[PDB]
């Protein structure tokens, strides 16, 4: 028994790369490509949901998450290392924030606490880096709209949209064309299903898109009602039928 | 303190009064006995305020994650096995006395927790020192298969059975609704039978009144 | 340089050898199965293979009862098969006092996944060889199917199969549902939804089977069994008298 | 508390009262004392309410689990695991319980567990504050193998006396029936028992 | 409790403390020094519980010394006094807490002013003219209240103590044994021997 | 057992040099360019962000430059997420001091804290050491202006102009060649400008690529103020010293 | 005996229209024995002012603990803190002493920044929060105080006029009290200015 | 490449545990040892090499009881099985202890199976060097279980397992044919003696001794018994009257 | 083949095979004989001890653990004194717990499982040391034989140590004649110094060379040296 690696398994080589996470983020770019567009009233992630069996049922294995009312993320790269990032930020959003000042943390904030959780795979004992990349996208009454992507490395920097995996270079060209400083939500949900098309070869439908926005309050979505300043989530999923509906108008 | 949860129909209501006491005195006239755990599943607390008050949101965080995690709606029994458990671990140096109700996949729930971790099931309850002057109305009125119009009406009568007669309790009642189609509905100051009459006279002060010795502008800024 | 094979760390490519050869071992049984979704059951089926004269025949299984209501059917090595069992009726037993319901199938599937994916990522921990095909009726989801792999992943499934001829069922089976349109078996008896099952494995596998060669796992409102030899026997003239 | 379990012909039948009081308060009118703990294994509780309800819900914690392992547990087993909690941990617990419960090979045990975590198997078994009331006439009225009926005419007296004389018991009589048919449940109301 | 005084003038600080040590019945010495240089322009002067009022002086003594040679460099006597605060503090939690007060005398020589700082076991630190702790207090307080200004010299406070312990050897019912009176200014610390026919 | 795949971060070379240590600084040397200047009255920071993109945002962001008290400020040449780190703890350990003794804590005290921390990781405990040099710039009224830095290593010196990142043998020689002891911190402002412009790797030197800091005393008060600059302010600055 | 009382003390906050008020006394006893007229018992962080009754090391401790987390509050998030959000953290870091308390009475008043709302608060020594819309009241004359505030006090005062019914509350109060007095302090509290008044008082 | 062979844990390429398999000739190796189950018990028989004169008869037994009503027996590295068979105690007297009723066998054929799977899953133990056979009587018959050093492990009609595993395997074959109505406890006795002499033949060098014992419900109460004196004469004699 | 798989006692051969355990074996083998052996009624401990010079003492070969049990050692020396120490705790337990003379038999186990602790973990190692372990209890006089691979056999006689072969086949001779010496001590003993005569090759057995040890019936474990063993060269 007992974990005997307690040394570091990233270490650094005689040209100074970091083998570990170099090889993490080639793992990312084998990952199917995930998107974010920042518009003036809302943020938008989206990725392919690419099923390994047609005998699969896709709506299970969710690849855009809730981590706070206000704040979401996407992942490209290794599926079952983003499921457990997702657990472990949703808590510390409630340990590290909540339980302390009695509110959800602020994007920037809860990204770094993730920031450091990556960053600790990096050198402890005995574990390898996280193979994945993450898009975060959330609000907050401060710091309004913000993107954030997040690398093996623990690294995370601001965009106003940026696209990670497969076809990244591609989609990344394609958004400095259409992106300004005057999109609306809607403009820049046009904008990710049009990118989104490029990378992906079969059907592209609302059943084969997952795709998040974060805008207005969705009172309609908050369970109760009489306290005046709870005014529900910023988060919402899209359904199925109201991505198809944006494909027709396309 | 008086608090009461009563069954209908087709959901649950709880209610409770406003004061807030430290020995004979009020420190609070209308502070909140009512606790969300979930969006649809709250709390009616009496013991330690700041024990009902920190057991509930260190319950409902759990519940939070634990909703996310199961991508399921929370359920009341497991916020009242959660809390029993907490509560029991901490032999009543906990001081929560709590009434835990909700709508969830499973129904309409009314449970009471008590501070050393016992767990009770009922279609009406109350806790607190107004428990008893409330129960009594209880005892009085309740019937099986209230209306919800009945039921709230039921339950703020024994709030106010409790604000007239228990020293404990006074000023509001406040009310919860959860019923099993709809959002919860939470009633601050459902009712407020306690104004204060119009004072005899006004204490505003001439300005200069007060005898001052140095005055010094404080710096907010950096 | 080439100890990228030997421990869960990434080779210059992104791969995880280690995860790769590990689901390798889950055939090493060759054994295949099967699961169904019903109207409101969910049927297991998996091949039974005694080849030792001298082995006591009734305790050979790769289907484990993990709770009153999920059931368990495994593709890989008994060892690692009965390690799996063990920790998710372990699970599955603290989460009922925990929180005061029964555990979801899906819940369980995550639970053991996330599991599987820290084997993935710490050193001292190998992958289990294994596959995990859990089955239920959920009280809020109906009829169930998730299953979890070596690399901490999984995912629910209309149906779904596993083993050295995966494959072969895999396509009967989409093909059945392309023409039935349906993501079930629209039958309210689940011996007929076993009987289906049974039927679908000989048309793809191309094999009889007796009431040995078999083993079912049936799950149920409130209760996951399995069948005996002759309850499969009773199954097996069912579908001899249509043909 | 009174409570009870008596072993008959065909299994053996749980049965308690419903109060629950702090001081001369009722706090519950309509409490039920008979626990499960598996399917055809249950218990009645008293002492400590917090106490017996922590207790109860590890041993119904345990006997899954072992049911999961090991198929379906003895009565005997249920005692042993109730008995492990209750002697271990007798500094800290107020636990009265008696465990009753049904079995193919066995019919119907019955095993009491006083205060000092002790157990003890027996053909039937009173306890609870208005127990001591009943001695009496539970030794007096007690013969083996009764029928279903005798058997609950026999906790229904009992129990009504006890709730007679302790102001501590009273409310309805409940009872659960353990045998092969399966598990019934009964009450009584206060009409019909207090003038038998 | 034995005698601990302070008071801060113009230019200076100074410290009296009682001579005597009893223990039960007797008077075991009647020469004691209650006090810890603890840096050359921050002296300490304590009073309380037998064992833990030496114990505790000279393990900030010791604290503030390693300090001094870290940095090469004199602590104020604020920052001194905040660190034995906050050690008093910790201590009124723990198992078994010092019982000791403390009066802290410092010459803050980046400020040119004399410092005076009170602090009672439970951490509770004031800056004053003048303190004491125990008994002390209720004796002398209405004598400094009367006479004291914040432009003393050091002789008219030694002249001021000395009325002081004049009151407190008539109405105190404890014999003791006079006081150890030092100074603390811009030249340091130094301590008065002639005091007992001053 | 586990001895077999131990990289043993902690040993020292046949020459005694400490490999994990000269691999990290290796790692350092390719990372965008900080400079400080320490002046009479003020101090600057300048640091050059490597590789941009339109896309990025620069109005919600500060990658190098990070303020660790009131009084204390870092520029940071290497792993992002690894500085942060260390970053966090300063931060913790400025505070503790300022609750132990209620007194800012000393520039030099700070230095040494972080500097320990790094060291360690090259003595003991197997893990790779932390791939971030600091710059340090500073105040406190015993030494006045300060300005520092620290390495891998867990080195730390003493600095009136110091670069850490690429290219810093090009830097330093500019450095040394223009620099005076007289010098007032809007000269200061301008060599750190003029000596990242010759050094980048860049065409140009755009305001979009750069953080900007300065520690001055605050000319209407008597006392110290920090000042980050924003994006339009580092623009401003860049037409002030003719770059456009 | 009891830790509330050894040192003696209060504090009061009144909301006004588009202003807060704080005040308190300034004594610091030991027992019967008086010991300090410079107590001052209201801190504050940023714009967020923050009261302290009680055990005097406790108050003293509480404080430099509150600096220490909003001096982090402020690097990580970029921002002052809001008086919303201190009172949270005033409630959680005095639940994690549960069982072993401070023995003190927190007051928190300020005005939110972003909203311009005024906003006071009161706490136990577990961190039970009283978000009274008029006034709150702490120490050793809270009963005293309980009963001035309840008369003197109307909603909607104008900055000069809740300075005069503050102060009266707050003076008369401590001169019922035996362990306040010796020197009292007003802050009266804007959205953009801060003026503090010390009163005079009797001195026994 | 390779090196998969070196380390306990990994898999091989082909999804192999190497190491495991080493183990498996460790037992290969060992004596050979057999196990019979009955209509009502279980018979367990073991070769026992005689390496000189010197060796006490008798004396240096092999066969282990636990609890009870289990007996066990095992082929290989004999430290190792003796390791197993502590542990098989430990885990026995928790079960009793908790649960008052004795293990039942299945129960405890996976509490062992568990143990030894566990040693598979680490580089910082190594697998185990034996297989063992163990059965017993319980509640609801009796039964007989082989467990491997993979940690697998099945139910057996009969089980044999060391250097003469084919000669045993063959001939418990023959008697599942000839006997499909079941055998009786003092028939599997001498059948089981038998089966040890026709096994001795691949290890004839040496001299052995024979040592059998069972658990049966008629015969030994469902109790673990040794096998003495007459029975024990007598069982040895009808396996000499056989190799003839 | 060997050169991979020696690395530490984690490791199987491809073979099947220890090879720490036996290197460990192998330092046994180039220790100084020794010879037990045992009647019906007494149990001898009979060994060659060592010096390093003419200057040197002769290093001890026998340790007593209880009244009623010994052993004799070869191989690395400290490990015998930990092993001894081990045996000398478990007789003291015996006695203190259950006031019971700790059977030979179990002693034997006991060591056994001691010593395999450090076969399947990693970064220990084996113990480098072969004991004879002598006693009389309960079932009468025995030897045993421990091997550091945890092997533990019970025999009427054997040697361990360099040339071990000629006394072990002496003994395997002898069988009979021995184990019939009963009641009497002196004749136990020559059969001894006989048998580890014929493992000799260097020279012969002197005074303070050669090192006995005896407990039987109504014999405490006794280790004779110096003069006190003249009387048997």
């Amino acid at each position: 028994m007992t974990d005997r690696y307690s040394f570091s398994l990233t270490t650094f080589s005689p040209s100074g790369k970091l083998g570990q996470i170099d090889y993490a983020l080639t793992a990312v770019k084998q990952g199917v490509t995930s998107l974010g567009i920042k518009a003036t009233n809302g943020v938008v992630i989206a990725t392919e949901k690419k099923s390994s069996s047609p005998l699969a049922m896709s709506e299970t294995l969710s690849k855009v998450s809730l981590l706070t009312p206000d704040i979401g993320a996407v992942y490209s790269g290794m599926g079952p290392d983003y499921r457990v990032l997702v657990d472990k930020s949703r808590k510390v959003a409630h340990t590290s924030y909540k339980r302390i000042y009695g509110e959800y943390p602020p994007t920037k904030l809860l990204v770094s606490e993730v920031a450091k959780i990556m960053q600790e795979a990096t050198q402890s004992g005995g574990v390898r880096p996280f193979g994945v990349s993450l898009l975060i996208a959330g609000h907050d009454e401060f710091n309004g709209f913000s993107l954030y992507q997040v690398d093996p490395s623990g690294s995370y920097f601001p965009w106003k949209a940026t696209a990670i995996g497969k076809g990244s270079v591609a989609a990344k060209t394609f958004l400095e064309k259409r992106w300004n400083d005057e999109l609306e939500l809607e403009d820049a949900i046009h904008i990710a299903l049009l990118t989104l098309k490029e990378s992906v070869e079969g059907e592209f439908n609302g059943d084969t898109i997952e795709l998040a926005i974060i805008g207005d309050e969705n009172p309609d979505l908050l369970g109760y009602t009489g306290i005046p300043t709870d005014k529900g989530p910023r988060f919402r999923k899209l359904t199925s039928q109201e991505i198809n509906d944006r494909l027709e108008a396309l | 303190t008086t608090i009461v949860g009563v069954k209908f129909n087709n959901g649950v209501v709880i209610a409770a009064d406003t004061r807030s006491t430290q020995g004979p005195i009020v420190a609070d006239k209308n502070c909140a006995k009512l606790h969300r755990i979930s969006p649809k599943i709250w709390c009616a607390g009496a013991g330690t305020a700041a024990d009902t008050e920190a057991v509930t949101q260190l319950i409902g965080s759990n519940i939070e994650l634990h909703s996310l995690y199961t991508s399921r709606e929370p359920r009341v029994v497991s916020a009242l096995q959660m809390l029993k458990q907490h509560l029991f671990k901490y032999q009543g140096h906990i001081g929560a006395y709590l009434i835990v109700a909700g709508v969830d996949p499973t129904g309409s729930h009314l449970f009471s927790i008590h501070a050393h971790g016992s767990t009770d099931v009922g279609y009406y309850l109350s806790l607190g020192s107004g428990s008893l002057a409330a129960m009594a109305v209880l005892e009085s009125h309740w019937k099986q298969d209230l209306t919800k119009e009945e039921a709230i009406k039921l339950a703020s009568d024994a709030i106010q059975a409790g604000i007239w007669n228990d020293l404990g309790s006074g000023s509001n009642v406040d009310v919860c609704v959860m019923e099993i189609g709809k959002d919860a509905e939470y009633l601050r100051n459902y009712l407020t039978p306690n104004v204060r009459e119009e004072k005899q006279k006004s204490y505003k002060f001439p300005r200069g009144t007060t005898a001052v010795l140095k005055e010094s502008i404080v710096n907010i800024c950096d | 340089a080439g100890y990228d094979r030997h421990i869960t760390i990434f080779s210059p490519e992104g791969r995880l050898y280690q995860v790769e050869y590990a689901f390798k071992a889950t055939n090493q049984t060759n054994i295949n199965s099967l699961a169904v979704r019903g109207k409101d059951c969910t049927v297991v089926i998996s091949q039974k293979k005694v080849p030792d004269k001298l082995l006591d025949p009734t305790t050979v299984s790769y289907i484990f009862c993990i709770s009153r209501t999920i059931g368990m059917v495994v593709n890989g090595p008994i060892p690692d098969a009965r390690n799996a069992a063990l920790r998710a009726k372990a699970e599955a037993a603290e989460f009922r006092y925990k929180y005061g319901y029964d555990m979801p199938c899906d819940v369980l599937a995550k639970r053991m996944a996330n599991l599987s994916q820290i084997y993935t990522q710490r050193a001292y921990m190998r992958p289990l060889g294994v596959i995990l095909t859990f089955v239920s009726v959920d009280e809020e989801l109906g009829p169930s199917i998730y299953k979890t792999d070596p690399a901490g992943y999984y995912v629910g499934y209309k149906a779904t199969a596993t083993g050295p001829k995966q494959q072969e069922i895999t396509t009967n089976l989409e093909n059945h549902f392309k023409k039935s349109k349906i993501d079930h078996i629209n039958e309210e008896s689940w011996e007929k939804v076993v009987e289906f099952a049974i039927t679908h494995m000989i048309d793809a596998l191309g094999t009889e089977f007796s009431k040995n060669d078999l083993e079912v796992g049936v799950a149920t409102k409130d209760k996951f069994f399995t069948l005996s030899a002759e309850n499969i026997e009773e199954r097996l003239v069912a579908i001899a008298e249509q043909d | 508390t009174s409570i009870m379990a008596v072993t008959f012909k065909d299994g053996v039948i749980l049965g308690a009262d419903s109060r629950t009081t702090t001081g001369a308060y009722i706090a519950n009118r309509v409490t039920d004392k008979l626990t499960r703990v598996h399917d055809k294994i249950w218990c009645c509780r008293s002492g400590s309410a917090a106490d017996t309800q922590a207790i109860a819900d590890i041993v119904q914690y345990h006997l899954e689990l072992y049911t999961s392992q090991y198929g379906t547990p003895s009565t005997e087993t249920a005692a042993s695991v109730f008995k492990e909690l209750c002697y271990e941990n007798k500094d800290n617990l107020t636990a009265g319980i008696i465990v009753a419960g049904y079995d193919d090979k066995n019919k119907g045990e019955v095993y009491t567990i006083p205060l000092g975590g002790s157990v003890h198997k027996l053909p039937y078994a009173i306890a609870g504050s208005g127990s001591t009331f009943i001695y009496g006439y539970c030794d007096k009225n007690f013969r083996e193998n009764m029928s279903k009926e005798e058997t609950v005419d026999f906790i229904k007296h009992s129990l009504s006396q006890a709730i007679k004389w302790d102001g501590s018991s009273g409310g309805v009589i409940r009872m659960v029936v353990l045998t092969a048919a399966g598990v019934e449940r009964l009450i009584f109301y206060p009409d019909e028992y207090e003038q038998l | 409790m034995d005698i601990i005084l302070g008071i801060r003038v113009q230019d200076s600080v100074i410290l009296a403390s009682s001579k005597a040590v009893t223990r039960g019945i007797s008077v075991l010495k009647d020469s004691d020094d209650k006090t810890r240089q603890l840096s050359p322009h921050t002296l300490m002067s304590f009073a309380g519980e037998a064992g833990d009022t030496v114990q505790f002086a000279e393990y900030i003594q010791a604290n503030i010394q390693l300090y001094s040679i870290r940095e090469d460099y004199e602590l104020s006597p604020q920052a001194v006094s905040s660190f034995v605060r906050q050690e008093l503090a910790k201590s009124i939690r723990s198992r078994r807490p010092y019982q000791v007060n403390v009066l802290i005398g410092g010459y803050d020589k980046k400020k040119n002013k004399p410092e005076l700082y009170q602090i009672d076991y439970l951490g509770t630190k004031v800056e004053l003219p003048y303190g004491a702790h125990g008994y002390s207090g209720f004796y002398t307080f209405s004598l400094l209240d009367h006479h004291y200004r914040p432009d003393m010299t050091t002789e008219e406070g030694l002249d001021l103590l000395k009325l002081c312990v004049q009151e407190l050897e008539k109405r105190m019912p404890m014999d003791f044994k006079g006081v150890i009176v030092k100074i603390v200014d811009k030249d340091g610390i130094r301590q008065v021997d002639d005091f007992q026919a001053q | 057992g586990s001895r077999r795949y131990d990289s043993r971060t902690t040993i020292f070379s046949p020459e005694g040099r400490l490999y994990q240590v000269e691999y990290a600084l290796e790692s350092i040397s390719h990372a965008g360019t900080a400079i400080g200047i320490m002046a009479s009255d003020g101090i600057v920071l300048a640091a050059e962000r490597k590789v941009t993109s339109t896309l990025l945002e620069q109005d919600t962001s500060t990658e190098k430059l990070y303020k660790l008290n009131d009084k204390i400020a870092v520029a940071v040449a290497g792993l992002t997420a690894d500085a942060e780190i260390l970053i966090n703890t300063a931060r913790i350990h400025a505070q503790n001091y300022l609750k132990t003794y209620n007194e800012d804590i000393p520039v030099e005290i700070l230095v040494r804290r972080l500097s320990d921390i790094k060291q360690g990781y090259t003595q003991h405990g197997g893990l790779r050491p932390f791939g971030v040099s600091f710059i340090y710039a500073g105040y406190d009224d015993r030494y006045g202006y300060q300005l520092y830095t620290s390495n891998p290593s867990g080195n730390y010196t003493g600095w009136k102009a110091i670069s850490v990142g690429a290219n810093t043998s090009a830097a330093q020689t500019l450095l040394q060649m223009d620099y005076k002891d007289d010098m007032k911190v809007d000269d200061a402002i301008e060599l750190a400008l003029k000596t990242l412009s010759k050094t980048t790797d860049s065409s140009a030197l755009t305001y979009d690529r750069l953080e900007f800091a300065t520690i001055r005393k605050g000319a209407n008060d008597g006392e110290v103020y920090q000042k980050i600059f924003k994006p339009q302010e580092i623009k401003d600055i860049l037409v002030k010293t003719g770059i456009t | 005996s009891d830790p509330s009382s050894i040192n003696g003390g209060i504090v009061v906050a009144m909301t006004g229209k588009d202003c807060v008020a704080i005040a308190c006394d300034l004594r610091l006893g030991s027992q019967s024995l008086g010991v300090s007229n410079k107590f001052e018992k209201i801190f504050h962080y940023g714009h967020v002012f923050l009261g302290i009754t009680g055990l005097a090391t406790d108050v003293t401790t509480l404080n430099e603990m509150f600096r220490y987390k909003t001096n982090l509050y402020k690097l990580k998030e970029e921002r002052a803190i809001e008086p919303e959000t201190f009172t949270q953290l005033v409630s959680s870091s005095l639940y994690e002493r549960r069982f072993g308390p401070y023995f003190v009475g927190p007051v928190v008043a300020g005005i939110n920044s972003k909203s311009g709302k005024p906003f006071i608060a009161g706490f136990d020594l577990i961190g039970c929060i009283d978000e009274a819309k008029d006034f709150i009241v702490s120490g050793t004359a809270s009963d005293q105080l309980f009963g001035m505030c309840e008369s003197l006090y109307e909603p909607n005062l104008e900055p000069e006029d809740l300075f005069e019914t503050i102060s009266q509350a707050l003076l008369n109060a401590a001169d019922r009290d035996a362990l306040s007095g010796w020197g009292a302090v007003v802050y009266i509290i804007k959205k953009d200015e801060v003026v503090k008044r010390y009163l005079k008082m009797r001195q026994d | 490449g390779t090196g998969y062979d070196l380390s306990n844990s990994v898999f091989s390429p082909d999804g192999r545990n190497f190491q495991v398999e080493y183990a498996v000739k460790a037992v290969e190796n060992g004596t050979t040892s057999i196990g019979i189950k009955c209509n009502d018990g279980v018979v367990f028989a073991v070769e026992k090499l005689i390496t000189s004169k010197l060796l006490v008869p008798q004396k240096n037994v092999k066969i282990q009881v636990v609890d009870r009503h289990i007996g066990c027996v095992y082929s290989g590295l004999i430290p190792d099985g003796r390791h197993l068979v502590n542990r098989g105690r430990e885990e026995a007297a928790s079960f009793k202890k908790l649960y008052k009723t004795p293990i039942p066998i299945p129960a405890f054929a996976d509490r062992l199976g568990q143990y030894v799977q566990a040693h598979t899953l680490y580089n910082s133990v190594r697998p185990f060097g034996v297989s063992t056979i163990f059965g017993g009587v319980d509640k609801n018959g009796a039964h007989l279980y082989m467990l491997e050093p993979s940690g697998s492990y099945w139910g057996y009609k009969g089980a044999a397992t060391g250097k003469g595993r084919q000669s045993a395997k063959a001939e418990l074959e023959k008697l599942v044919d000839h006997h499909p109505e079941g055998l009786s406890a003092r028939e599997a006795v001498k059948q089981a003696a038998k089966i040890i002499y026709l096994a001795h033949e691949d290890n004839k060098e040496k001299d052995f001794e024979l040592e059998i014992s069972w658990c049966s419900l008629s015969e030994t109460n469902g109790l673990h018994k040794f096998v003495k004196g007459d029975l024990l004469q007598e069982a040895i004699d009808f396996a000499q009257k056989e190799i003839n | 083949f060997r050169n991979n798989y020696d690395g530490d006692t984690v490791t199987f051969s491809p073979t099947g095979r220890l090879f720490q355990v036996e290197y460990a074996l192998e330092a046994i083998k180039q220790g100084s004989v020794t010879v037990g052996l045992r009647s019906n009624t007494h149990a001898v401990l009979v060994a060659l001890k060592r010096n390093a010079d003419e200057l040197s003492s002769y290093q001890k070969k026998i340790i007593k653990c209880d009244e009623h049990m010994g052993l004799s050692l070869a191989g690395l020396a400290p490990d015998a004194r930990v092993l001894s120490n081990y045996l000398r705790q478990q007789c003291n337990y015996s006695s203190l717990v259950f006031n019971r003379k700790l059977a030979v038999e179990r002693a034997g186990h006991l060591l056994c499982d001691k010593a395999q602790k450090n076969t399947q973990s990693y970064g220990g190692r084996p113990y480098g040391v072969g004991l004879l372990i002598i006693g009389y209890d309960k079932s009468g006089a025995h030897l045993l034989e421990f091997q550091p691979s945890g092997n533990v056999t019970e025999l009427y006689g054997t040697a361990i140590g360099a040339r071990s072969q000629g006394a072990k086949t002496y003994l395997e001779r002898t069988l009979d004649t021995f184990i019939k010496i009963d009641g009497n001590p002196d004749e136990l003993i020559k059969a001894g110094v006989e048998a580890i005569s014929q493992s000799l090759r260097d020279e012969s057995l002197t005074v303070d060379n050669l090192s006995i040890a005896i407990v039987g019936k109504d014999t405490p474990f006794t280790i004779y040296d110096g003069e006190a063993v003249a009387k048997y060269i």
